[PDB]
Order: C-alpha cells, then structure tokens, then sequence
C-alpha cells in the first residue's frame, strides 16, 4: 500500500485511515464546489482564494 | 541459533503531578529525525532495523515468559501473577495519590485485589502461556507481529526429516534421534531454495572457470593403481615387431608416451562426464604423425559425443585424412564432414563417427535440485548393461584396420601399428571403466542441476595434447579409492554446501538492492549521468565497513583479474531489469511492518506534518484531559476558528513571505514538511511555554526554530501563572496530540496478550539425519 | 543394579532440554545401536538477516 | 540541444552491444581452425582478445 499511501498524502494533505472514509481531503470539495460555479451563475461561489 | 526471549519489552512510563490531580502513561519509542524534500518511506526503512533491534526482534526468537509469574498468599487464589510490563502496584500507588487529592477514600480490599491480579498468566489449549500485561500498543502490535514471521520458520522435527529424505544417500548410517526429540523437537530451518541461474547467466566465463578449477584440484590428487608401462610396451612391440636398428612408425609412437600429464587428462575425463555439455579441444601438429592419428581416433571413440563439437570433429577427421590418404590440408580445408567420412572410408578407414555416451541416473535427488532427477555420462562410452564399447562392430572394425594398406600401397606397418595400439586401448578401458564411474558419480553429487546445464568450458583452459590423450588411454590406471580420500570428499561436500547456502543469500540481496535503488535507463545523457553517480554511491556504500556480500560472490568476480569492487559494479548493471523472482522473507515482513506505522503513526516517533501558530487573544480548542496549562495538544487541528475556515501555507511558500508580519496576525497552518519536535512534561506548576522563538527572519528566506515544549500541570486557582500566560506570551504553537500519551483513567487500554510457546518443546541445533561411514 | 551407570540423575534436570543433553553426555556407557560420528548434512539454506 | 553516438555501440536501453549473436560469435572463433597448415591456435588467440 506504499505507492496509493504517498498519492493519498499529496492530494488530501493526510495519511488514509482504515477507520476514516476515504474523501479526498480539501482538494476534493474545492473541486466538487467549482464545478458547480462552472455551470450556473446562480451558484454559490463559496471557495475562497487563499 | 533461536533466541529465548526472557522478558516482554514493554515501553510504559507513569507522570504524575505532584499534587498528584493528575497521571499519565506514555510510550517511549524514542524519537526519530526526519528530513523533508525526500522520500520518506527510504528513511522509514532505516529507522525500521534501529527499532527492531531497540525491541530485540531483528534476529529470530521465541518468546520464554512463561516462568515470569508468582502466586498470592491467599488460599483461595491460585491465579498466576505476571511479573512482566507495567506493575499494577505502580498504577495503585498513583490512583491513590489522585485519591488523596480529591480527599476521596482510599481504594479498598476488593478494588485493590481486582487490580493487582490484572497482570496473569494462564496456558491455553495447546499447551502455550499466555501473558496479560500493561505495555504499549506499538510494542505490542510490533511485537507480536515480528513472532508470527519468524514461527512461520519452526517446524517439527519429523517435519523436516521428510522434507530432506529424497536427498539423503545410502552410504550413510542413520543417526537415531532421542525420544523426546522426535515428540516434542522442533528446528528453526528457512527451507526457501534460492537460484543460482542470475550469477551463473550473467558471468558464464567467470562461473564455469571457478567451479572448474575448484573440481580440478580434487580429482587430480586421487590415487591409483601403480602399474608398470613395460607389460604393455612389451606386448606392442612384439606384435608389431620392433627392430632397434631399424626405423618404424611404431617407435614414434613409444618415444611419445609420458605419464607426467596423467592426473590432469584424468581429471578432464570426469568433468567431460559430469557436465552436460563440457567440450575439450585439441590440437595436432601441423604436420601430422602417427601419434596425432591415434590420439584423435582415441577421442573419437572413448570420450562422449556430446564432449566433441563439430569443428573438433571436422579437424579430427581431418587430421586422419592427412595423414592416412596423403594428402594435405589445404585440400580438405573446403571438405565437408560427410566428404571427409567417405574419403577415409573408401581407404579402409572405418572410424570416422562419433558416439554418444550412455546416461546413468543418480540414486538419490542432486543437491538444491528439488523434485528433479539427476543424469551423468557413463566414461569411455561403454554401455552399462551391455558392459562393453556402444559400437558392437569394434572388433571388426579393428581387424578391418589391421589388413588395411595405408601411407603405402605395399605392407601393412601403419595398420599394424594402429591396430595393436587400438587393441590395448579397447582392453584398458573395458577392465578400468568402473572405477571412473564411481569416481564420476561422487563428484556429481556435489554439483547442482543448475550447474550441470548451465556450465561450459567458454575460455578453453582444459585443452588435451596429443602426446597425453594416447598416453592416457595406453598406460590407464585403475582408481584406488582409499580411506583418506573418501573422507576428503566428505569435507568437501561440507563446503560446496555452505558455499551455495552463501551464494543464494548474496543473489537474492542484489536483486533486492538493484530493484530498489536503480529506475530504467533511458537515450539522454541526463539519464546517463544520473545512474553512473548513483551506481558508483551504492557501490562505495555497499563495500564500507563489512562488506555486503560474501568473499565467495568476490572470489568468483575477481577470477578474470578484475577487483572486488568492479566486479561487483558489473555484475549489478546488468541486473537492472531483471524478471527473477524473490521470495520474500520474515524480516522483509517485519521492516515493511514497522516503516509503514512509523509513516501512519508519526506521533509516536516525534514527528509531524502540520504545525499552527496563533495570536495567544485567539482562544482554540484544546486537549483538556492531561490537565496541562495552555495544552499545546489539539484533538485535531480545527478546520474553522471564529467561523473562518483557517488559512494553510507550505512551507516553501512561507520561506519565501515578505509579507510575513501581516500573515502571522492573523494565524495559519504550515503544512508540506515533516516537524521534528520534543516535548518535557514537568510535574510542578509553571508556564508552558517554548525553549526557541517560532521563528527565523533571513534576508533569504524564513524557517522555524527547532520545538521543544515545556509542560507544565494547571492549578487554576494561581493568579501569577494566568497572569504570565497572557501577557508574557504573544504566540503558540500548536499540534496534534501525540498518541503515545494515555489518560491514567484509560489504564485497561494499556492490557494486551502475549504467547509463548510451551516449555517442553527442544530446539535442535544440528538437524541432520545421517552420519558418515567411518 | 539395574544400571550399572544411570542415564541421568532426576534431581538435577530441570525440563525437557536438560533430558536430552544428559542422555547424550551419558550414552558411551550403554549399547548404542549406532555409535556417534560426524554428522554428515544434505540441505543448507542461509536466510537474509537484520 | 544536440546528439552525439554512444561510445562502443553499446545500447544504454540493452545495456549490451548492438550485435546481439556477439557471445555466439566469438565462441564460433574459438573453436575455428584457420591457418592449419602454417599456423597454430590463431583461433584461441584472437577468441581470448575479442573476450
């Protein structure tokens, strides 16, 4: 599991746990939350720039 | 041999304050640098085997804690009290102190009895005692997984003798075994087979040359039969009759004849036997004699096919027409081998073919080779059924010589010559062939199947002369077996033994080694120039201090001149790449274990990879169950403060801020990096604070100082320690609380099991099953 | 006497291992049905190490 | 940016020389028999050189 360990770690900023569901991290939702702004202006638009 | 491991490595250690409010236990693994901008999981590996051998279990071991116990005056118990890990007496005496604090009562008869008998041991099913003790959860993961490897190599001692019974050869007495070692004995034997085939494969000249060398020495010191040349020379010269005045073909032939060269052309006639395709040369005079013809019709008919190759027997039957047909050798330099045959046939020449030498199995499996069969050519190509030549016509085929007229249209001094002299070899090797068959069976047995198909003469050092290959089978002697050199063989058969053993270790480091440092190589000269610096790195690391590999790996490189360390460097170039296939072993297991929890469980080792600072105004949730002032320990670092998601910045963004002063007003997280940090936990009451600043301004970039923490415990009421909190303390430092630190509340997490076998098992040193002879 | 020399002292022994040891410290003095030699080995396999 | 030949024809993706029947060859020469009649172990030597 040495190889999916570091791609985990690099896109989701921490190690995967057995016990914790695997989501992606910050990464995830940051996408998840433009691609709904990509589609409609009525989206939120909530990210920041930091 | 096997380690009996006496006493559990727990790793617990109680603080208490000393109001006693508060207690802790702690985990101490150490602590551990590590480095940010390369992998981790390469420094993972190195701290692994410093763990292990922290805990004891790099080397193989049986737990032996079974006698570590005591039992209790009462009449009633008669539980076993282990004496292992954390003492429950040390836990009572700081429950009580918290007791005391609280001016709650002291534990009673029944508590104090229900806690001191936590720490057992009682036997299982099988026999085995299993021990309950207070000890770390690392430990005892690490621990009991390091046991799990290592009994998966200890196996019953009947076990083992099957495993080894196609091996074992008859001429051996068995050794009888005690009666308590056939029920309760157990050997600690890895019974993986490793390949030689990447060594051998790899270097063919420098493999073949060494084993051939090796195997040369000791054939040549056999004895044998001391039998005068005269009866034989007698017998020649009275069949074709011999005249001291006069000149014949015959005395060429007797002049030429020395047993100087003896014990060597012996020793290339077992190894011509031994191997699968061993081919020895020969070369003849440039102007042919009567010697070079019976010394190339003496290869042709008692040495195997399969020695001889096609060029050998091109210029053999060449040779013969030279001399034998007059004619010379630039005419039948364009001449085909089936031209040739016939040129020398027409003449009355029938020995022009090749034999092939007949297979003889071996009684027992070769050595390293499991589940296979082993083979070996019977000498001088004589059928072992039949126990005479293959060619059933060679007495014909001799009178057949005899009448024939060649070099002269008139007489028969050639053939008679010829004749008389292939007579007396055909009768040496009929009476003296057994002898070499033992002699070759018992030097087969020494080498595996590997090396009987891999092997090959590819420098061409064993090159018979023609004076000693006639010589050879003239004047043969038989094989003496004496007592000194049969136990001389014993001895060695020891050592080619531990030899392999030693070389299949070696192989399988360097397929190991290569994998995991060397990528593919690619058409640039960037590609270039970054492997030949990282080969030349391994290299000189490999051979600093004790060397890696063995001195028979290097005997066997340097054999061509070259130094031990260019052979080397050689030898793992071409293995990059490679397809073989490596066993894994127990302590591959047990590293890849520990480096995979020191990278999932950095807090236990010191280490971090997110840090927080923050203006002390700022009021952060904390770790309020160690009763420590201004705990630096959060739970987890809060996504949101003040309802404000917090702002992360890497590292190297950070080093690189001009506009440091304003960030740090309002706080952050450094991420990207691996924080190495320690921690003091003091029992008295102080201001927790840091040794260093948080951080360093350079006209190049910025950096954080080196962590230390110093904890103090909390009274709440002490208006001078809140007061210098606040104002003596602009900025904190945050992390993750370590998980080496438990609340003295949750001791029952501290309770794990640890097995140990029985105690009327014995460990056999020396497995083996038979004894020699004499 | 049943024995002229004892295989073993039972007081001395301590567990199975010491049985063992003592049966092959005290076996010249019976009648072995094969006397001890060197012992000769077939199988070797050296493993990886620490 | 440029290219220049790799010296001794040796292929860094192979990490051999390009003739792959090389060790063949050379084993040929040993066992060949050249100048038989004004010339002796011609092929042995050039064989031992070319190793």
């Amino acid at each position: 599991d040495v190889p999916f360990v570091q791609a985990y770690s690099k896109f989701a900023d921490d190690n995967p746990r057995h016990l914790r569901v695997k989501t992606g991290g910050k990464m995830a939702n940051a996408l998840t939350n433009v691609i709904r702004s990509y589609y409609s202006i009525n989206a939120p638009a909530i990210v920041p720039q930091v | 041999e096997l380690i009996k491991v006496p006493t559990i490595p727990h790793n617990l250690v109680l603080i208490q304050s000393d109001n006693g409010k508060h207690a802790l236990i702690k985990e101490d693994l150490g602590q551990w640098p590590v480095e940010t901008g390369i992998s981790l999981v390469n420094q993972a590996g190195v701290f692994a085997v410093q763990l292990a051998n922290k805990l004891g279990i790099d080397k193989p071991f049986v737990l032996d804690a079974g006698s570590n116990y005591f039992t209790d005056t009462s009449f009633i118990d008669t539980r076993k009290y282990c004496t292992d890990g954390l003492s429950p007496r040390e836990i009572q005496k700081a429950l009580n102190r918290q007791r005391a604090y609280y001016d709650r009562p002291e534990l009673t008869i029944s508590e104090n009895k229900t806690l001191l008998s936590q720490s057992i041991i009682y036997p299982d099913a099988d026999g085995n005692d299993v021990s309950i003790i207070f000890s770390g959860a690392m430990s005892h993961a690490i621990f009991t997984y390091a046991q799990s490897q290592w009994n998966k190599n200890i196996i019953k001692l009947d076990d083992y003798i099957r495993e080894i019974t196609l091996t074992v050869p008859k001429q051996y007495r068995p050794r009888r075994f005690k009666e308590i070692e056939h029920t309760h004995g157990y050997v600690y034997r890895e019974l993986n087979q490793g390949s030689l085939l990447p060594l051998v494969d790899a270097n063919l000249k420098e493999s073949s040359s060494y084993y051939f060398k090796k195997l040369m020495s000791s054939i040549s010191n056999v004895p044998v039969d001391a039998r005068t040349l005269q009866s034989a020379t007698a017998a020649l010269a009275a069949d074709t009759g011999q005249a001291v005045n006069r000149a014949q073909h015959v005395s060429m032939l007797t002049n030429r004849l020395t047993t100087a060269n003896a014990p060597t052309v012996r020793a290339i006639t077992v190894l011509t036997c031994m191997f699968k395709q061993f081919r020895i040369g020969m070369t003849y005079a440039l102007d042919p004699n009567i010697m070079d013809v019976a010394a190339a019709t003496c290869m042709l008919l008692f040495r195997p096919a399969q020695s001889i190759s096609d060029e050998q027997y091109r210029y053999c039957l060449q040779t013969m027409a030279v001399f034998l047909t007059n004619t010379t050798y630039d005419i039948v330099n364009n001449d085909t081998i089936d031209v040739l045959k016939m040129k020398l046939r027409n003449q009355g020449w029938p020995f022009v073919e090749r034999y092939n030498a007949v297979e003889i199995d071996m009684s027992v499996e070769p050595l390293r080779s499991p589940g296979q069969v082993g083979r070996y050519y019977n000498p001088f190509n004589i059928d072992p059924l039949t126990k005479k030549h293959v060619e059933d016509r060679l007495e014909e085929f001799i009178n057949q010589v005899q009448v024939g007229r060649f070099r002269n249209a008139s007489g028969n001094a050639v053939g008679t010559t010829l004749a008389a002299f292939l007579r007396a070899c055909r009768d040496k090797t009929s009476a003296n062939w057994r002898g070499y068959s033992v002699l070759v069976s018992r030097y087969r047995s020494l080498i595996p199947n590997e090396l009987f198909e891999s092997l090959r003469n590819i420098s061409g050092e064993y090159n018979i002369n023609p004076q000693d290959e006639h010589s050879f089978f003239f004047a043969l002697a038989q094989i003496n077996a004496d007592d000194e050199f049969i136990g001389a063989i014993d001895k060695e058969s020891a050592e080619y033994l531990d030899e392999y053993a030693t070389l299949a270790r070696d192989i399988s480091n360097s397929l190991t080694l290569v994998k995991a440092a060397f990528g593919p190589l690619e058409r640039t000269s960037g590609s270039i120039i970054n492997h030949a610096n990282n080969l030349n790195k391994v290299i000189n690391h490999v051979f600093a201090d004790k060397p890696l590999i063995s001195e028979t790996m290097l005997k066997i490189l340097t054999i061509d001149g070259t130094t031990g360390k260019d052979g080397y460097r050689n030898w793992l170039d071409k293995l990059v790449g490679h397809n073989y296939p490596v066993y894994v072993e127990p302590v591959v297991n047990i590293m890849n274990f520990i480096s995979a929890r020191f990278v999932a469980d950095s807090s236990y080792f010191g280490y971090t990879n997110e840090i927080m600072i923050m203006p002390n105004h700022i009021n952060v949730p904390v770790d309020d169950r160690f009763g420590f002032r201004d705990s630096p320990f959060c739970t987890s670092l809060p996504r949101t403060i003040m309802g404000n998601d917090v702002r992360r910045i890497s590292y190297n963004v950070f080093s690189m801020m001009e506009d440091i002063d304003d960030v740090i007003s309002e706080g952050f997280i450094l991420y990207d990096a691996y924080f190495n940090f320690s921690y003091d936990i003091m029992t008295t009451d102080g201001v927790t604070r840091l040794k260093e600043d948080i951080l360093i301004v350079t006209d190049t970039g910025n950096d954080i100082k080196p962590i230390h923490f110093y904890i103090y415990f909390e009274n709440r009421n002490d208006k001078k320690l809140r007061y210098e909190s606040k104002m003596n303390v602009s900025y904190r430092l945050y992390i993750k609380t370590p998980a080496c630190l438990l609340p003295l509340s949750d001791y029952m997490r501290a309770q794990h099991d640890y097995v140990s076998p029985s105690s009327s098992r014995v460990y056999i040193k020396d497995p083996a099953v038979v004894y020699t002879r004499s | 006497k049943l024995f002229e020399t004892s295989p073993f002292d039972p007081l001395t022994i301590k567990n199975n291992q010491d049985v063992v040891d003592k049966l092959y410290a005290t076996q010249s003095s019976s009648i072995q049905e094969v006397v001890p030699t060197k012992t000769f080995a077939t199988e070797l396999q050296f493993g990886v190490t620490s």
